[PDB]
């Protein structure tokens, strides 16, 4: 509103506490968007892991699980995902 | 009117009565195996 | 310094498409990469324009002049109201020398020109001029297309230029390009009427291909894309289809 | 990989927030019946008590725009959190369980 | 400062936003044309003599350097007021295409010059327009244009067909028609002359003592830059937050070295709503491009002050090479570090991972073994 | 708001662009509508009889 | 003075309208919530027993 | 063409029936083939 | 006579008690006028916008 001005900062001023509960709206946004990535991935209590031979009866879940060549760790799928979306 | 204005729905009640028509026949007739 | 003629030369004004010419630098403000929206007097796209093969014309809000033209025929310009010593006019003229501007109440005949001897000695443009303020001089304005953009507005006479390679035969070329700013004058006149000057071989005139497209303003609003140079490379016109 | 628009939601929320905050950072270029746009030409150009005027008329157009932006921020807020609620019970039934 | 803002004299174990900081600029950088010559004001302001109200005599004044304390000290002008800028801050802009129009006028009618006023002269000799930026003076000059005969050479409209547009000249002294009947050009019954003459006598008193005005009309950034202040320039610093004005384009920041191209006419540049981002120097001719120095929030991190009254302090968004709200202290020696949040002081990191407290940003976070 | 005058358009040009930004909730609302009125009913792929 | 008296009727129209958008989207969220309701019941008792 | 909806200049209208393509209002929409 | 507005005006059949000068509908919008001269009653509609 002002940027960088005592004059309209004391102007500011005497409107009461106008912008504190801006502030305080946009962080409680905030707060609520991490938690609600928290509660929609946390759901598991310990980190699992593939075994490292594979033989689920025929299925390949290759494109699905992540490949270990790739530094991000992302699965084929989740890269296209990532790659398309800017 | 004074600056404002009414858009029509794009479904007219004839079209949503068509609908409502093809489920009930369906469910009559199928059961729940049409869905 | 002028005796009449009886060889009534008459160019033959044909109607051609401008196209999308007449697209000019609106501020001295540098920009990049961005799609600006600005309302401003300009020649609107797809219109009528005059061609000619020496006519009184009105100025109106803006004049858009272009000249294709071989050897740089042209020489000057002339704008007022009367084109006489009761009313202030304004005369441009650029020679082989530095370009001169005068804003005077000259005294004129039926044609001006400057004509040439053969080493060059001869100028009769006007008679007599007997007050006046604003003078100037510079370096000269000027096959080639050569492109001019005439605005009078708020005591200022803007005059943007522009001037291009052509291998074009007739018709004003399928291209765009920007005119960048060339001069303001600081000084209000009533421009409503101007003229065009030439040069001719003064030993018997004889010039008669004086080809040129001669345009009018109308105030519209454009959208201008500014590429990563700062360059205007791009324009649209708002009020000329739905799609625009 | 060959078919695109595909991801056509998360695009559209990305577009909403960009041009919610092209909208409000273009609002500071109005003078909303000031003198002029940028404050400090007004501090440097005249006397302080008619300062207090232009000034006054600069702060409450930018509340007014702020506030609204405030208000739409809350709205889509709780949409998207409407949103996470039903991909958090979509995670329980579906993935880990038979629905 | 925790406590201050949360308003209790204990506070929990969490992170908690206090302020936000900005890099204090240095100094200042007072950047001007080098041209240097006095402004011409003495003939505009001691003509012998003056044209009437529908002749007002404009000049225009450029390319020139002005003072205006001599015009602010000189107690002789009766009125001396302005409307868009103070007048003490006149000799400390620099403008472009100044209008000076002088004329002899009616002392009565001195109030008509204003916007949004209506009179005699405002209306049928010379309007001012509602927006008008610049200033007014007006002094007695009843010795200068009154005469024992009464001076006529002063005259002013009365009848016109229509208003006048602000800023306007008219001379045109064509019978007026205030009848049916067409006056065909010739005086009679409802035909009259529009204008009338001035009969200035020095035996009449005051309100009737001629008046001497000179209005001063300016602009606001419409062309480059030619009639600045009495000011004097001063030398140029890089890479350091400073105050800087630029042939009156006043801001605050850190200059640079730029690389953009810019075409001989253009002076400066801008990408969205007006963020300056690059100026040529009136002297150099030089392209700088222009930031503005370091700012963001600060947030803080406690244990509980239950347990312990140790902090950690968190600069959102901000390089840890420049740091040293003052709190010098927490810059002499104690333990820094750098994270895509920030910079964080008062926290030592540490290789193993365990799952964790109070949280920091970007995966990083901390808590209570220091 | 300015009921056909020019004057008072002139006026409130200078507020910005208030005006596009409030038309532009209520198309959404309104394509809002359409979506739920779609999703609701056309949960079939034929018209049986 | 008719610019300032023209500068308080928009100002005040501008706040009714302002007002009129914003519980339109309120009422509007209300809506979209019931049409939910709505097709996750005509999805899971019409077309099959709950 | 004259419809419910307003009036259409630009397009012409047929008697056959396909999916929607630009939703333009009372049951009618657009679609490009012209 | 004094009542100014901008519209279409047409023939109508509404029946006026005979000391009115006009009507209207709700919300105070105009919607017929009978005429100083022929004292007959007309009816209004706001030629169209969209
Ligand atoms: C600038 O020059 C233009 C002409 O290029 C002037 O406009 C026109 O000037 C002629 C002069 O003969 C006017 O014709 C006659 O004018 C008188 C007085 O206005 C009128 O009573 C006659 O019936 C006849 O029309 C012509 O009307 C006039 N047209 C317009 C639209 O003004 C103009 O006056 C000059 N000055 C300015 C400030 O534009
Ligand atoms: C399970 O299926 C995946 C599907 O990708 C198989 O991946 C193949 O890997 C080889 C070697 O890189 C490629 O030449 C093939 O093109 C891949 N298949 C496809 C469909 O692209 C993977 O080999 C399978 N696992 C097995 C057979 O044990
Ligand atoms: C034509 O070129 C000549 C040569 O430069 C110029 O005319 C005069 O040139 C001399 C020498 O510079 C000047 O002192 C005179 O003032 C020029 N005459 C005028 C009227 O300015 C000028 O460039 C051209 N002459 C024109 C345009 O009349
Ligand atoms: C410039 O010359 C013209 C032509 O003479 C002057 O115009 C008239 O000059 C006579 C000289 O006695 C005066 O009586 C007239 O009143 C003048 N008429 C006008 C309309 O000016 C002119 O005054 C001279 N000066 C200027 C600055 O133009
Ligand atoms: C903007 O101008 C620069 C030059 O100032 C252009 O840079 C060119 O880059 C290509 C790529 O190597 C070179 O081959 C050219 O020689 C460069 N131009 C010059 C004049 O040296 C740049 O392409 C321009 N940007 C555009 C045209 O979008
Ligand atoms: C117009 O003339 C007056 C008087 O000649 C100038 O007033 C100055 O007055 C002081 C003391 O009264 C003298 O010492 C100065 O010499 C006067 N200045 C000049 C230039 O003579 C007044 O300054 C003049 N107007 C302007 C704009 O300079
Ligand atoms: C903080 O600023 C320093 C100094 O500018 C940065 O250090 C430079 O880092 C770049 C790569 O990030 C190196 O190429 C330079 O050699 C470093 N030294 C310089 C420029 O003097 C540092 O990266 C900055 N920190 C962050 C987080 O950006
Ligand atoms: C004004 O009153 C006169 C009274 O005679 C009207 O004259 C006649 O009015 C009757 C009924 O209104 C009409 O049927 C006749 O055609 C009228 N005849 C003439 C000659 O006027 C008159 O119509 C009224 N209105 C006007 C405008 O005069
Ligand atoms: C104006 O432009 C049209 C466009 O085709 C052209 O046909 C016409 O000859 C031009 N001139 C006139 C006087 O209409
Ligand atoms: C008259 O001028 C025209 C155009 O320049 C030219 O073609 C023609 O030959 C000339 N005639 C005479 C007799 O000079
Ligand atoms: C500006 O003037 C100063 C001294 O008057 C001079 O040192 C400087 O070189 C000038 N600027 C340019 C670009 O020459
Ligand atoms: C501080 O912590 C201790 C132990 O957790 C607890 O007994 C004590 O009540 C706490 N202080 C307060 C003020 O609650
Ligand atoms: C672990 O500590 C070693 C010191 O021996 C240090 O070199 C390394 O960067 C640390 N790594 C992490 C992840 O803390
Ligand atoms: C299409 O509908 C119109 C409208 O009733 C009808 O006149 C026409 O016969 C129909 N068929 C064709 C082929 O136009």
């Amino acid at each position: 509103i002002c940027g960088d001005s005592t004059e309209c900062s004391n102007l500011l001023l005497q409107y009461g506490s106008f912008c504190t509960q801006l502030n305080r709206a946009l962080t409680g946004i905030a707060v609520e968007q991490d938690k609600n990535t928290q509660e929609v991935f946390a759901q598991v209590k310990q980190i699992y892991k593939t075994p490292p031979i594979k033989d689920f009866g025929g299925f390949n879940f290759s494109q699905i699980l992540p490949d270990p060549s790739k530094p991000s760790k992302r699965s084929f799928i989740e890269d296209l995902l990532f790659n398309k979306v800017t | 009117f004074n600056g404002l204005t009414v858009l029509p729905p794009l479904l007219t009640d004839e079209m949503i009565a068509q609908y409502t028509s093809a489920l009930l026949a369906g469910t009559i007739t199928s059961g729940w195996t049409f869905g | 310094q002028c005796v009449n003629f009886t060889n009534r030369t008459q160019l033959p004004s044909a109607y051609t498409n401008s196209f999308t010419r007449g697209v000019y630098y609106p501020d001295k403000v540098f920009r990049s990469s961005v799609l600006h929206s600005t309302q401003d007097l300009f020649l609107p796209f797809f219109s009528n324009v005059t061609w000619f093969h020496n006519p009184v014309l009105p100025f109106n809000d803006g004049v858009y002049f272009a000249s294709t033209e071989k050897s740089n025929i042209i020489r000057g310009w002339i704008f007022g109201t009367t084109l006489d010593s009761k009313t202030q006019s304004l005369l441009i003229v650029n020679n082989a020398t530095n370009v001169v501007i005068k804003v005077c109440e000259f005294q004129f005949c039926n044609y001006p020109f400057l004509g040439v001897y053969y080493m060059e000695s001869e100028f009769r443009v006007y008679s007599s001029a007997n007050n006046c303020t604003f003078e100037y001089v510079s370096q000269p304005f000027l096959k080639n297309l050569s492109e001019f953009v005439f605005k009078n507005i708020d005591g200022y006479f803007k005059i943007y230029s522009k001037h291009t390679p052509i291998n074009l035969v007739r018709d004003l070329p399928q291209g765009f390009s920007a005119l960048e700013p060339l001069v303001d004058l600081p000084i209000g006149i009533n421009i409503t009427r101007f003229q065009t000057l030439l040069a001719l071989h003064r030993s018997g005139w004889t010039a008669g291909a004086a080809a040129y497209y001669v345009g009018y303003l109308q105030p519209r609003t454009f959208l201008l894309k500014y590429n990563e140079n700062g360059t205007i490379t791009d324009a649209v016109d708002c009020a000329l289809d739905p799609l625009s | 990989s060959s078919t695109a628009s595909a991801l056509g939601k998360l695009q559209d929320v990305v577009n909403q927030n960009a041009q919610a905050l092209n909208t409000l950072v273009k609002q500071l270029s109005s003078n909303f019946g000031a003198i002029s746009s940028v404050l400090n030409d007004i501090l440097s150009r005249l006397d302080p008590p008619e300062a207090e005027v232009q000034i006054d008329r600069l702060i409450t157009g930018r509340l007014q725009s702020l506030q609204t932006y405030v208000t739409q921020q809350l709205i889509r807020a709780a949409e998207i959190r409407a949103s996470a609620n039903l991909a958090a019970i979509k995670m329980s039934e579906c993935v880990l369980g038979q629905s | 400062e925790t406590k201050c803002t949360l308003k209790s004299f204990t506070v929990e174990k969490g992170i908690y936003q206090t302020s936000n900081f900005r890099v204090q600029p240095t100094e200042s950088i007072v950047r001007f044309p080098n041209i240097t010559n006095l402004c011409p004001f003495g003939e505009v302001f001691n003509a012998t003599r003056f044209a009437s109200v529908y002749a007002w005599n404009r000049k225009r004044i450029s390319n020139c350097v002005a003072d205006y304390s001599v015009l602010y000290n000189s107690a002789s002008f009766s009125t001396f007021k302005c409307y868009g800028v103070s007048p003490t801050k006149l000799n400390d802009l620099c403008f472009t295409n100044v209008y000076a129009d002088s004329f002899v006028i009616r002392g009565d009618e001195v109030r008509q010059i204003a916007p949004g006023q209506t009179g005699t002269i405002a209306d049928y000799n010379y309007k001012l327009p509602d927006d008008f930026t610049g200033c007014v003076i007006a002094w007695n000059s009843n010795n200068l244009d009154s005469k024992v005969g009464g001076n006529y050479n002063y005259l002013y409209r009365l009848f016109r067909k229509s208003n006048l547009k602000p800023f306007e000249r008219d001379i045109s002294t064509e019978i007026y028609q205030a009848g049916s009947t067409p006056c065909n050009g010739v005086k009679g019954f409802n035909c009259y002359f529009p204008l009338q003459s001035y009969g200035f006598q020095p035996t009449y008193g005051v309100g009737y003592q001629p008046y001497r005005v000179v209005v001063l009309s300016f602009e606001l950034l419409h062309a480059p830059a030619t009639v600045c202040g009495p000011k004097k320039s001063t030398n140029l610093v890089k890479n350091k937050c400073v105050n800087f004005n630029f042939n009156g384009l006043t801001g605050t920041g850190v200059l640079t070295e730029s690389n953009k191209k810019f075409l001989p006419f253009q002076q400066f540049g801008r990408d969205i709503a007006d963020t300056t981002d690059a100026v040529r120097d009136p002297q150099t001719l030089e392209i700088l491009d222009i930031t503005p120095c370091s700012f963001g929030g600060v947030s803080v991190i406690t244990p509980g002050t239950n347990t312990s009254n140790q902090v950690a302090v968190l600069y959102q968004g901000v390089n840890c090479t420049e740091v040293p709200p003052t709190w010098r202290v927490y810059s002499t020696g104690s333990n820094v570090f750098q994270t895509r949040a920030g910079c964080l002081i008062g926290a030592e990191y540490v290789n193993n991972s365990y799952e964790c407290d109070i949280p920091i940003g970007a995966g990083i976070c901390a808590s209570y073994q220091s």
